[PDB]
């Protein structure tokens, strides 16, 4: 009881091609459910929308969720990363938890246990990839509470069905820690970075290709004018020459400006909004498939549901203004990638004859076609790490569409409760979280300088990433990763 | 110290006509001139910038290429001649001479950033119409 | 940089004019100049610099500038304050200055 | 060999709001010029608009056939309804197709023509894939949607296949 | 295979980086806006198949190869300034310069100037010999050989042109009613775009808008020559695998039938990879390119390049060569001013490759 069974350690360490990022932090665990397991669906909630029908159950676990950046960065830190590197990726994570304290309402129980484990075996529901709220608090100095467990599965409408399931050696713990360390399986670096180059401009300006383009269709005005004429593709008409790679697949999405008087005077929020369905339920699109924000030199207009948006420090949770919140920008990927709220290209739609006029056609969505490149959507400070890729037959590319690492083997949930005794009782402690981050350098010779990330240097009322008078801490903007630049 | 403007008419559209700003009372070379456009009621238009010497001139984008600036020293004289009039540009235009810089970039000093306009001028009534 | 397209005020009271900016304009920290003009009349620099009121300039008027949204805030409305006020500021993917969008102040007396 | 009993929408955690923001509202009201912004967190209340890591995957529609004969219409529609592939002149109907959902959930009557587990990450084999937006939105200019018929591969996408020949190149060459 | 060749390197832009936009050139149009630098430097460039005055005695010549990649790379776009495909012939350098970003003719944020004089460079005499070894990564093999389970490849539809100009509509639909993808706000033409059969069996008159390569004879003419003077390949070998550039790829349902309504298909115009499809490359040919440099990026599918060849995430480092610039006789007194005179000169040597 009079023993510390753990230290508080908060720092980062920056070792040649690593770096190595603890977090400590304290959390605060009530009793959910009354220990029950409670059954839960739209029917309790009304189920006014079938869209929005679910089944599942609320139990009464809690877990951890660190799984978001602004927890193991310091917004320093974050820009000692971003600005100096290619690339970064998690190897190893290290967990432990201590100094367990147990309440009773208060007065310490010191009889009590906590009960807290990991499933390495991935057989619960894992909810760590949906971006949920509940994650470590990014300053140190807030203590947070552990949010609840609660999974869902299959139904009809609200009602269950026969397929759906329901739902572990748990180590009971005051002078007990609890440790584990979990191995990242391998994944591709994060591409923190923006290409010189254009993919329609990777052609030498100053040489011909070798290749021929049909330039003229017909010889001149009248009737039966036909011939056929060619010329070389070179740097008078660089549209047209040939290309060996193409940028990547477009959906596209409905273009809004944030100017709001420019923006239709019509209810299109939702079904103007582009989208997906599945069993006959029509799910939104979000965020969708990276593509550029926007074309070149537009900076108001951005896609209904393609972006990611970030609620500024203490914006409400319903009905917040355009100024409360903070929304983020693909702008980066422009170069190999098709905007959001451009159509892909266009195609031939018929057979051309001496009776018939060519024809063409808006290709509103383009899957995968051999010799497309593209970049996957950023990962932002307030950004999640990493996601769990489902268990299928097959997949492609399984990068998480909000960005971030895609994984067969994330790491492991975490679960953690009150043993039961009822009485009202609720536990805290400490947390100290450590993963192991792996760094790709830049060689770059390039001679003019970077892009990096600052603060800008002007007289304020406060400063970013600080403390407001009442000690609110708050992050003003989100910072993207990509500054460097590469060639394509 | 003072500013002038002279040259205005009714050009009508289409034509160009020559607008030009005499002044005395000051050092012509030691400061930089702007003009400025005023539509009658509309908020004030920046219609060019050009540097002490006219070594560097950048023009706002809507009048880009169908304006020119010409600064001659030695008669104390400030000239912007125009060219390919639409009925989009009648309004009134303000010879203007700057001299505050945004702080930060005042070491630099360059022929921009000296969109301080302390004082200006008269203004004259260029109405292009048919 | 947009302006309140009418801002009114009483006499002997506080009217202040506010200025929002993008970063291309505000971001940089580039300074906010602010004009006046009796209408019909050639527009006079007011706060010349972020907040400096020149020689010959009355010490009520006063303006500031946080974030990307410089405020000008006059003291001891007076008849002879009401006029058109212009926000000047420099955008750099532009490359030329921007003013605003003009402001009448309306003396309520 | 087996069936998931989560469907890939709903890999959420019902209990706990999102962090992220959508776009809730566009008009305060019946009026003219309304025009606004409103955004709003998504949550276990509207599950619909949170966003999501993997998509459903890929689909090429099917004509819908009914058991019970009388829904169906008075025409020979199987072949002229037929979703063929054309090869040097040559169209091929397809079948099995790719693997996709025979029907929705409670309707069995319906089977595709060239046609129930991998419902949850397949989407159903009758069902348009979903809607993108046509046309830009203008003050003037209404938002306009169309349906998607066939989607092709998308990064991000997860699909079950259905309960090798010598060429340059495939994807995912497990047999129809 | 060996080859030998005889080369000849100008002076570039004498001896100077040049920024060069679409406004040296009269700006074209939007698609056509381009921002970037020519060198003075000159390279080899042996990409194709067929591939395979008085003496200045202390002038040296400055080559070096990137193996870093760091260097943007432009052999994979099928320019000219290849090695000979005849022994005997002697031929001109071609001058190295790169693209990069750009919003019209300007110049963004992100844009980059290379300097490659801050590259270490080895600097040849006339005694003084050059060589360097590289090894292929792996890549496959190129094959040069002509209820279902599988399904044909995916297919971007091309316009269907004919060679007889009569059948053609007549209207100078050449450059409207072409296929093109949409990058940035600038319409680049699908060229010759995924890999696809030209035509239907028994018509050999009909060819793709642009999708087919066409090379030139020898000595064609560079502006608007007729079709004679042109070699228009075809893909039709692969058209057992692939779809036929000019046709639909198939048809899909429109609805749901029922007693008041008649099925409804639609024509399929372009196909994204499906599961289960199989499809062939393009083919190469004598006068094709070998290699295509993969860009460097997050994600991709089935890299083999659209101009058919081998694509390469490490293809062949480009050899950048330049000759040493001797001055002319320097002023008396000092002038900090940078030397902008210089002797008159070029160099010639063999390559074996």
């Amino acid at each position: 009881v009079g023993s510390s069974s753990g230290n508080w350690h908060c720092d980062s360490q920056w070792l040649g091609d690593r770096v190595i990022t603890t977090s400590t932090r304290t959390w605060a665990l009530p009793t959910y459910n009354n220990h029950l397991y409670k059954q839960i669906s739209n029917s309790t909630s009304g189920g006014s929308s079938n869209d929005n029908a679910y089944f599942g159950y609320s139990t009464p676990w809690g877990y951890f969720d660190f799984n978001r950046f602004h927890c193991h960065f310091s917004p320093r830190d974050w820009q000692r990363l971003i600005n100096n590197n290619w690339g970064f990726r998690p190897k190893r994570l290290n967990f432990k938890l201590f100094n367990i304290q147990v309440k009773e309402v208060i007065a310490n129980n010191l009889t009590s246990t906590v009960q807290v484990f990991t499933d390495s075996d991935y057989q619960l529901p894992y909810v760590l990839g949906s971006a949920h709220e509940g994650c470590l608090p990014p300053f140190p100095a807030d203590v947070f509470m552990i949010p609840q467990y609660g999974y869902l599965t299959l139904n009809d409408g609200s009602q269950a069905v026969g397929r759906s399931s329901f739902y572990f050696p748990s180590q009971m713990l005051t002078g007990n820690n609890f440790q584990f360390s979990y191995e990242f399986e391998n994944v591709p670096f994060h591409s923190s970075y923006a290409h010189s180059q254009s993919l329609d401009r990777l052609m030498n300006p100053l040489i011909d290709q070798y290749l021929y383009y049909l330039s003229k269709t017909i010889n001149g005005s009248g009737q039966n004018q036909q011939t056929l004429k060619f010329s070389v593709a070179g740097p008078s008409n660089m549209a047209v020459q040939g290309r060996n790679y193409i940028p990547g697949p477009s959906y596209r999405q409905q273009r809004v400006s944030t100017t709001v008087t420019q923006n239709n005077n019509s209810e299109f929020a939702w079904p103007g909004a582009s989208s997906w369905a599945l069993n006959g339920r029509n799910s939104l699109m979000n965020p969708g498939p990276a593509m550029a924000s926007h074309k070149e030199g537009e900076d108001r207009f951005f896609p209904l549901s393609g972006s990611l948006i970030f609620g500024k420090q203490g914006t409400g949770r319903d009905n917040v203004d355009a100024d409360k919140v903070m929304i983020t920008n693909e702008e980066e990927i422009k170069t190999t990638n098709p905007v959001a709220t451009e159509s892909y290209g266009q195609v031939a739609t018929n057979h051309q004859s001496a009776q018939a006029q060519a024809q063409t056609g808006w290709v509103q969505n383009q899957g995968i076609l051999p010799g497309m490149v593209w970049q996957d959507r950023d990962v932002y400070l307030q950004g999640p790490i990493w996601a769990k890729i489902p268990h299928t037959d097959g997949n492609f590319h399984p990068s998480p569409l909000m960005g971030g690492f895609g994984m067969k083997h994330p790491p492991p949930q975490i679960l953690i409760k009150n043993t039961p005794v009822f009485i009202t009782q609720y536990s805290t402690g400490q947390v100290s979280v450590e993963i192991e981050w792996e760094l790709q350098k830049e060689n770059s010779k390039r001679w003019n300088p970077e892009i990096q990330y600052t603060s800008n240097y002007y007289k304020s009322n406060n400063v970013e990433f600080a403390v407001n008078t009442e000690g609110v801490y708050s992050e003003p903007r989100p910072i993207g990763t990509r500054y460097l630049t590469r060639n394509l | 110290v003072q500013l002038v403007e002279s040259g205005g008419g009714v050009v009508q559209p289409g034509r160009s006509l020559r607008l030009s700003c005499a002044a005395s009372g000051f050092s012509f070379s030691s400061f930089v001139f702007h003009w400025v456009r005023q539509a009658p009621g509309k908020g004030l238009e920046w219609v060019a910038v050009i540097s002490y010497d006219g070594s560097n001139k950048n023009y706002a984008d809507s009048v880009k290429g169908r304006f020119t600036i010409s600064r001659d020293n030695s008669k104390n004289t400030l000239f912007l001649q125009m060219n390919s009039l639409s009925a989009d540009d009648t309004a009134v235009y303000y010879c203007a001479r700057g001299a505050i810089c945004s702080s930060t970039t005042c070491y630099l000093g360059d022929s921009y950033y000296f969109y301080g306009m302390d004082v200006w001028g008269q203004g004259t009534t260029v109405t292009v119409s048919s | 940089l947009t302006q309140p397209p009418s801002v009114s005020g009483a006499p002997g009271q506080r009217v202040t004019i506010s200025c929002t900016g993008s970063r291309s304009n505000i971001g940089a920290g580039y300074d906010v100049h602010w004009y006046q003009q009796l209408p019909g009349t050639a527009p006079k620099l007011l706060i010349y610099g972020n907040s400096n009121r020149p020689s010959g300039v009355p010490d009520r008027f006063s303006g500031s500038k946080s974030g990307t949204s410089a405020s000008l805030a006059i003291t001891g409305l007076q008849t002879d304050d009401e006029a058109d006020y212009y926000c000047q500021s420099y955008d750099s993917s532009l490359s030329g200055s921007v003013f605003g969008g003009g402001t009448k102040l309306t003396v309520l007396g």
